[PDB]
């Protein structure tokens, strides 16, 4: 593969590592200086909302001015944002840093996707999209996994490290990358509904679980950030390995909808098994299981989008990202309030959203069969 | 001309 594609993927990965970095520290960050869970959810919610607000303007600008320049400016703004987070002391500066980071992410991503689409012919508009999906999921999962680790010594430099990484990505991207309307009306959007709700569900569940897990496990079992780090890393590695080495094996013996429904049932049962667990090692093991459950759904949704879109893969790839941002924004914001009203409420809402997804899968499948 | 344009939230390929 051309290294330019590698760096374009690395930019995505860095953005989604930034979106996931805050979770390890989340309790100790604002339950040492006197905040509540509402704002803990609101921080990451603000990040994702900034991403959403800003993606259209950033896309349009980038189209009218250039992709490499937009990408470089984005990376610079992301590095500045992330360095600003590591020096703040009150809530307003952290909110501004998260909003800035959202801005940088939402005006980075359109440039990266445009360049990838411009460098991949019609025979590689599916494999590269799958690679994008995989890198996004890996970065989101591994954000906390590395953010927990170095947090144990010199607490306030997982954003220093992220800033440094960001400037490295900047300089590598500028040096190496050698790059010097009515369409909706036709669309019936009567088949796109259920894949959109499925990706919304999946993003909601994953983001809400990641937000609630650290707070719950630090409150009950008093997890140090090392423990959250190791749990998330092990979970993600097990899920990715099970994915890569058994997916093809399960496709031969089911359909996409049934596979998604059984994976969702597996997720909902492992969540209650996590609820009942009250030991350090137990709750450590359940992480692997829960991430194995959550890693199956996303490729199925991407294949569903690819098989339904047909020729216009860009439309599906845009809707997927837009509603992934929707879920990433709406999940943690609700999760913080739920963790404020009670302790076990976020898992109850995760149960609810998973069963919702099961029901929509069931109804969709029933009416396609009929 | 082979070149992509940006509609809201997605790129689309010129004809």
């Amino acid at each position: 593969m051309n290294k330019q594609i590698f760096v374009l993927y690395f930019n995505i990965f860095l953005i989604f590592l930034g979106i996931g970095l805050v979770i390890p520290v989340l309790p100790v960050y604002l339950k040492d200086l006197g905040l509540t869970g509402s704002d803990l959810g609101l921080l990451v919610a603000a990040f994702a909302l900034s991403q959403m607000i800003i993606s259209p303007f950033g896309g349009t600008l980038a189209d009218k001015l250039g992709k490499k320049l937009i990408i470089c400016i984005g990376l610079i703004l992301f590095s500045v944002s992330e360095f600003m987070f590591a020096v703040g002391h009150n809530f307003s500066v952290l909110m501004l840093s998260r909003v800035i980071g959202g801005m940088s992410a939402g005006m980075v991503m359109p440039g990266v996707t445009g360049l990838i689409a411009d460098i991949s012919p019609s025979h590689q508009k599916a494999k590269n999209f799958g690679y994008m999906s995989a890198i996004i999921n890996s970065g989101f999962i591994l954000g906390p996994g590395i953010g927990g680790f170095m947090a144990e010594v010199s607490h306030r430099m997982p954003f220093y490290f992220a800033g440094a990484l960001g400037i490295l990505a900047f300089i590598m991207s500028i040096v190496l990358i050698h790059d010097p309307p009515q369409l909706l009306t036709k669309i019936n959007w009567k088949v796109f509904i259920t894949p959109v709700i499925l990706t919304l569900v999946l993003s909601f569940g994953l983001s809400a679980f990641e937000t609630l897990y650290s707070l719950y496990t630090a409150d009950k079992v008093n997890y140090s950030p090392k423990d959250i780090s190791i749990a998330i890393t092990g979970g993600g590695i097990f899920g990715a390995l099970f994915q890569i080495y058994f997916f093809d094996k399960f496709m031969k013996y089911f359909s996409e909808l049934t596979f998604i429904a059984w994976s969702l049932l597996y997720s909902v049962v492992v969540l209650i098994l996590l609820v009942f667990a009250n030991d350090y090692w137990s709750i450590m093991l359940i992480s692997f299981v829960v991430f194995i459950g959550f890693d199956m759904i996303r490729p199925a949704i991407t294949n569903y989008f690819s098989n339904i879109a047909g020729e216009r893969q860009g439309f599906a790839g845009g809707l997927n990202s837009t509603f992934t941002s929707m879920g990433n924004f709406i999940g943690p914001l609700i999760a913080g309030a739920l963790f404020d009203v009670h302790i076990e409420a976020p898992i109850y809402m995760a149960i609810g959203v998973s069963l919702a997804g099961v029901v929509i899968v069931l109804i969709e499948k029933q009416h396609r069969a009929k | 001309s082979v070149e992509n344009h940006w509609y809201y939230f997605y790129w689309y390929m010129s004809p």
